[PDB]
């Protein structure tokens, strides 16, 4: 709280933070045999 | 370590899924998957020690 | 109370300089050894006959 | 002053003489140089518990270099009676200067 | 190698020299800390202690970043002055680091 102030791999992050979001709905999609 | 992990997760599902009542399935698997940073930063950090 | 620190960081400060000092004291102090006392305690007798 | 000396001498002695030390003078050899880090701990110890009390860092200075106002007084009284620098007396500094 | 390399990861993550220093300099202190510990039981430094410790630091670092990445997520995701948004962050999780 005391130090802090408010004032180019971070677009592959955003990717796979996407693809993961995915994933993860995609498998929550059915669940059941799969586990 | 492994539920360390979990409990944070699932605290943090339901943070917002009793105090706020966003959603029961398609309103907290959202809020909760981009909490992969820290996980990823901890894993790499703890590996590669 | 931590929400209290936020506006008094010179106590944290202080009591993080304390610890450092007491750790860094026990380091001084404290012998290097190998493995604890870690076996059963025995009594040996010994007589001699030539 | 005087271990230099004894060892001095202890140097030049024929082979097959050592020298040792008994008593309270190998007490006083083992327990060491330890009481100005003592002091000095001491000291960083009340700067660090002043600083805690006050808030700002130049604060606790205005107290802690109150001492020597004290310790005249010790030093005078001694030197006029003709005391000794003993237990009592440096208790009665730590009095004085708390 | 363990506290350089944490620091290297933490600003390439980060990336910024702010916000970075605050678990490398946690992490020094719960070292001094446990050493002060172990000494005022009576156990001495040896293999198994410095085994178990350099098992736990990766918990140690834990411990650490789940504060402060934290602070630094809602902060920014807040779009608020630093003040009040880490008084409510810590406000809300100081029960789930007690649990």
């Amino acid at each position: 709280a005391t130090m802090l102030k408010p004032i180019w791999f971070n677009r592959m992050f955003e990717k796979s933070t996407h693809h993961y979001t995915d994933s993860v709905g995609g498998i929550l999609r059915s669940t059941g045999r799969y586990l | 370590l492994s539920a360390k992990n979990a409990i944070l997760i699932v605290e943090f599902a339901k943070d917002l899924m009793d105090k706020e009542g966003k959603g029961l399935i398609e309103a907290t698997l959202d809020a909760v998957r981009m909490r992969l940073r820290p996980i990823l930063m901890t894993s790499l950090a703890f590996i590669l020690g | 109370m931590p929400n209290f620190f936020i506006d008094r960081p010179i106590f944290a400060w202080v009591i993080a300089i304390i610890i450092m000092l007491a750790g860094g004291l026990a380091i001084l102090k404290l012998p290097v050894a190998q493995y604890p006392t870690i076996a059963p305690p025995a009594v040996t007798i010994s007589a001699s006959y030539p | 002053e005087a271990m230099e000396l004894m060892e001095q001498l202890a140097s030049k002695l024929p082979t097959g003489v050592g020298y040792d030390w008994t008593g309270m003078s190998y007490q006083e050899r083992l327990s060491g140089n330890q009481a100005p880090s003592l002091y000095a701990i001491s000291l960083i110890v009340v700067f660090l518990c002043l600083a805690a009390l006050y808030e700002s860092w130049s604060i606790p200075f205005s107290v802690m270099l109150v001492v020597p106002l004290g310790v005249i007084g010790a030093l005078l009284a001694a030197t006029f009676r003709g005391l000794t620098n003993d237990v009592y007396f440096q208790v009665g500094l730590l009095t004085t200067i708390g | 190698e363990a506290i350089i390399l944490v620091f290297l990861v933490m600003y390439l993550f980060l990336q910024n020299f702010r916000a970075t220093l605050i678990p490398t300099i946690a992490v020094p202190v719960v070292l001094l800390g446990t050493f002060a510990v172990l000494a005022a039981f009576g156990f001495s430094i040896n293999t198994l202690t410095m085994f178990g410790m350099v098992l736990a630091i990766g918990l140690l670092v834990d411990d650490a970043i789940v504060v402060v990445e934290n602070v630094e997520r809602v902060m920014a995701e807040e779009g608020l002055p630093p003040k009040e948004a880490t008084r409510k962050s810590m406000g809300q999780i100081q029960g789930a680091l007690v649990g």
